[PDB]
RNA sequence: AUUGACAGAUUGAUAGCUCUUUCUCGAUUCCGUGGGUGGUGGUGCAUGGCCGUUCUUAGUUGGUGGAGCGAUUUGUCUGGUUAAUUCCGAUAACGAACGAGACUCUGGCAUGCUAACUAGUUACGCGACCCCCGAGCGGUCGGCGUCCCCCAACUUCUUAGAGGGACAAGUGGCGUUCAGCCACCCGAGAUUGAGCAAUAACAGGUCUGUGAUGCCCUUAGAUGUCCGGGGCUGCACGCGCGCUACACUGACUGGCUCAGCGUGUGCCUACCCUACGCCGGCAGGCGCGGGUAACCCGUUGAACCCCAUUCGUGAUGGGGAUCGGGGAUUGCAAUUAUUCCCCAUGAACGAGGAAUUCCCAGUAAGUGCGGGUCAUAAGCUUGCGUUGAUUAAGUCCCUGCCCUUUGUAC
């Protein structure tokens, strides 16, 4: 109630949360298309924004599957209620969203489709979509039982550097 | 339909209540959160909510050790056959929008 | 305490420097900053020599805790 | 004992040159200025780096092609 | 009323933590009072440092996870609608304002 | 001519011997039998140290104030032989230098301050500064 | 019944897990992570920590 | 149907676990079967992720072109140059991609700019307090403690921003007068130290980090789980990283006198850091205060060092093992001694065989203090500073690595 934790421990706990809850949407929006949360604390309000491919799915049918996610988001970290609100915005270019793709690509594995032709597919949606270049690493047992490992690469990379932080999307 | 009727009954109208409801993954807590009318602990909690998706009457999602119970329609029409309610009820999403 | 002996070695020399550059005149300073420096460069230029970082694996910079092979 | 220039400075102070071998001349901090505003240099270490071989060659020029 | 009101930004980001520091100064300059420059606090720095592996048996290695973060607080004498005028704006970072009232 | 315009080592001897003159200290019971802190194997060589340490104890409060006991437990710390293990700071004494505190407070050199701790009063800054006097005209050297 | 978890459970190791994969092990408790170390670099990049040095 | 029960016997138990008996939710049950579930069970030679290593070096790749029946090669190189497949330059190759470098963080220069009561204040003013505080007959000084706000004055010290700043640029050599190397001026002289980090590997480690996991196993008389107790600490012995020493360049007893990274409660499940006063020899105890912090702890009044002590090369006051008795605190509990204090006991050890590690500048080494774990709490670790060398500035002898030629029955 007057508690006002410490600017260290405050920092720490808030980067929790938003690990936390990229998680739990990470593991809910899996098929629906999840490409982030952008949270932001305002005056007696917590806007936070979810990113996805198919919009339609993850705010449901009329108005159900965001109002659920609130009220579980609400019951959960400890909000009253009004205090926040979940925002489904619209990815532009998924296929430089590496996460997005990446769930694309499980998706395809997990319809049985060839590990070959849907990673190479990934890999050349991606890649139209206007990228710099790409890797894509589908690993583990590839047919038979001595774990295999793919490596579908093209166009320009970078690895070490600052630069690779900012510079590379990785999923 | 099990163990003591109170307990369950309370956790079912939470349920109802609220579209969606959580625990977290610890079988001793004397108290739950929210709710904590008389005990009505995590575990009773944790194990109606087991037994409702089991027979197809709930969902599940579990994101370090916590929980999170989306209740589906077809759980929707078995709690209010459970609790004998009138069919307009309204459960929790109603939410007008714009 | 050695530390302290040379900084103050130091300021009170380039303090100084600092009162005849400003409140006599730009000659006698020259003078001055050649007797000092002549002797010692310390006198006005610091080192810039300070502490390096121990890393991981040794206990300190440099030396590494010791290897047992066999 | 160690600092020779990359391929990525040589070239962007060869083609420097190409175009702006006027405005360049001997000195060093002159055409460092220069460097910064006829190109986008990101780095100022690299700039600095690129004048610096600029200069190197414009001595070299003064002094047959 | 008038009071000496006091701006508390602190923020892990430094760059967008100077752009609202400086947007609030801009705000106080538009409508005239007072200021007293923005104060840089002394940085500290949240260190964890762990070993790089999951279990014992690699070569003994270490990563050192820092975390940093900043407070530039500024002084205000000023009434209460301008200052919520003023720190509305500045917005959609990280910066944790905290606006108190006077003295402490 | 102050405190600190002399050789500090020599100013407590004199201090000592100042305190020692005077006769109304109230150098406690123990002395003999005390240790002086868990540092130490042994009790003090000077027979006489209680005076020396509120000597001590005084010119530190001229010097800085606001100290309270546990700032002179902080200031007669030192190394603690574990023996066969590694070194440590152990802080001194508390009965002691409260008991020295209490004997400056009886004797009028001290008074206990607002925002708490001891410092120094006027009538102590007679003894200290007239015995430094004292000291830098003993001789030139 | 009454006995069932009935041991001093409220200081050291068996008390504090970890808030993502509950082992009793090697926890960052600094600043309150409360989180298994390698736990801590899974997640670390959200937390807003970061490898500069 | 057959969930849940004071006895009293039994039991370790105040486990309703069982036997005699109570009586109870009242729709829970019990039994199959399907079937789950759980698992610090097995499998890292079923995997993922993550680390580590080969491999801290300069290496690695395809397009198209040329050479070869082809595996392949060429590009990707005689030479010089570089820390560098770094450059110059050669040229059946051309024109690219990673790696290296650039980059990021850090270190040190800014009397330059922006900045401040959570920095200093900074020097003023001394408005002073203030007592002889001292010098001094008295004035004027010297010294701090502070009493200071704000309507004193700023940024030298401070904090941290955004800029500048060094580029082998200058002068001389040497070098195909290229790439470059050496020296010296100016002043930091390309070099402060990290971080990041390629291709291909490894059947390296990890299933005991995971609600990442396939298969296998087990599943109520459980490998599930909780409680009580013991164990991981057991000692003929053999090795590994450590700490203390073997003294007098020391020991002890006093005195003097300087740090830098940190951390801290009001919490994810029960509690931080601690100023000041009393009580206690001491470990500690009791009072009150401050502190979610440039605010309080805190000019963090650290150690080594420095300065007076003895002591006198005696296994000595060096060394501080082992061991008896007593007292504190943590704890639900400390015996197989949790830690701390105390009095006593006073071992080998008088510098270490063959062997072998680590390191070139604020470096080794000495020396303390923070973080981690942490109720209790470091001989470890990971950071911090303080004292501060000797010797090199090289070579391939050893050990290895990189390229070329070569040989090869691998």
């Amino acid at each position: 109630m007057a508690v006002q934790i410490s600017k260290k421990r405050k920092f720490v706990a808030d980067g929790i949360f938003k690990a936390e809850l990229n998680e739990f949407l990470t593991r809910e929006l899996a098929e629906d298309g999840y490409s982030g949360v952008e949270v932001r604390v305002t005056p007696t309000r917590t806007e936070i924004i979810i990113l996805a491919t198919r919009t339609q799915n993850v705010l449901g049918e009329k108005g159900r599957r965001i109002r659920e996610l609130t009220a579980v988001v609400q019951k959960r970290f400890g909000f009253p209620e009004g205090s926040v609100e979940l925002y489904a915005e619209k990815v532009a270019t998924r296929g430089l969203c590496a996460i997005a793709q990446a769930e694309s690509l499980r998706y395809k594995l997990l319809g049985g489709l060839a590990v070959r032709r849907a990673c190479y597919g990934v890999l050349r949606f991606i890649m139209e979509s206007g990228a710099k270049g790409c890797e894509v690493v589908v690993s583990g047992k590839l047919r038979g039982q001595r774990a295999k490992s793919m490596k579908f690469v093209d166009g320009l990379m970078i690895h070490s550097g600052d630069p690779v932080n900012y510079y590379v999307d990785t999923a | 339909m099990l163990m003591p009727k109170k307990n369950r009954i309370a956790i079912y109208e939470l349920l109802f209540k609220e579209g969606v409801m959580v625990a977290k993954k610890d079988v001793h807590m004397p108290k739950h959160p929210e709710l904590a009318d008389k005990n009505v602990p995590n575990l009773h909690v944790m194990k109606a909510m087991q037994s409702l998706k089991s027979r197809g009457y709930v969902k599940e999602q579990f994101a370090w050790r916590h929980f999170y119970w989306y209740l589906t329609n077809e759980g929707i029409q078995y709690l209010r056959d459970y609790l004998h309610l009138p069919p307009e009820i309204v459960p929790a999403t109603l939410r007008r929008s714009r | 305490h050695v530390a302290q002996i040379y900084a103050i070695r130091q300021s009170i020399s380039k303090a100084l420097v600092a009162y005849y550059q400003k409140y006599v005149d730009e000659a006698s300073k020259k003078e001055i900053k050649d007797i000092l420096i002549q002797y010692d460069r310390t006198l006005l230029v610091a080192d810039p020599r300070r502490c390096e970082s121990k890393k991981f694996g040794g206990p300190g910079a440099r030396a590494r805790y010791q290897k047992s092979y066999r | 004992m160690g600092r020779v220039r990359t391929k990525t400075v040589k070239k962007a102070a060869r083609v420097i040159i190409e175009k702006y071998y006027t405005r360049l001349g001997n000195d060093f901090h002159t055409n460092k200025r220069v460097c910064e505003e006829i190109a986008i240099i990101p780095s100022k270490k690299l700039r600095n780096k690129i004048a610096g071989y600029v200069t190197h060659l414009m001595k070299r020029i003064q002094r047959g092609p | 009323a008038i009071h000496r009101i006091r701006i508390t930004l602190t923020s892990r980001n430094v760059k967008s933590l100077e752009k609202v520091c400086a947007d609030l100064i801009r705000g106080a300059k538009e409508k005239n009072l007072k200021v007293k420059g923005p104060v840089r606090m002394p940085t500290k720095t949240l260190r964890i440092t762990t070993r790089k592996t999951p279990c014992g048996e690699g070569s003994k290695t270490w990563d050192r996870f820092q975390m940093r973060i900043h407070k530039r607080l500024i002084d205000l004498h000023s009434p209460s609608e301008i200052v919520k005028q003023i720190t509305s704006i500045s917005i959609e970072p990280g910066v944790e304002v905290e606006v108190t009232i006077a003295d402490a | 001519v102050t405190v600190k315009d002399v050789n500090q080592q020599e100013f407590v001897r004199a201090l000592a011997a100042f305190l020692k003159k005077s006769g109304k200290l109230k150098v406690p019971e123990w002395v003999d039998t005390v240790k002086l802190a868990k540092h130490k194997e042994l009790a003090p060589y000077d027979e006489n140290w209680f005076y020396t340490r509120a000597a001590s104890t005084a010119r530190h409060l001229y010097l800085r104030g606001g100290a309270g006991v546990g700032s002179m437990t902080k200031i007669y710390g030192g190394r603690q032989r574990n023996g066969v293990m590694p070194s440590h700071f152990s802080r001194g004494s508390k009965s002691v230098a409260r008991r020295v505190l209490q004997a400056l407070e009886g004797l009028k050199m001290v008074e206990k301050d607002q925002d708490g701790g001891r410092k120094l009063t006027p009538q102590g800054q007679r003894d200290l500064d007239r015995i430094a006097g004292q000291v830098a005209a003993a001789k030139k050297k | 019944q009454q006995l069932y978890w009935s041991h001093p459970r409220k200081f050291g190791q068996g008390s504090r897990s970890c808030r993502v994969c509950s082992n009793r092990h090697g926890l960052i408790r600094k600043y309150g992570l409360n989180m298994c170390r390698q736990c801590f670099r899974q997640y670390a990049k959200d937390i807003g920590f970061i490898k500069l040095d």
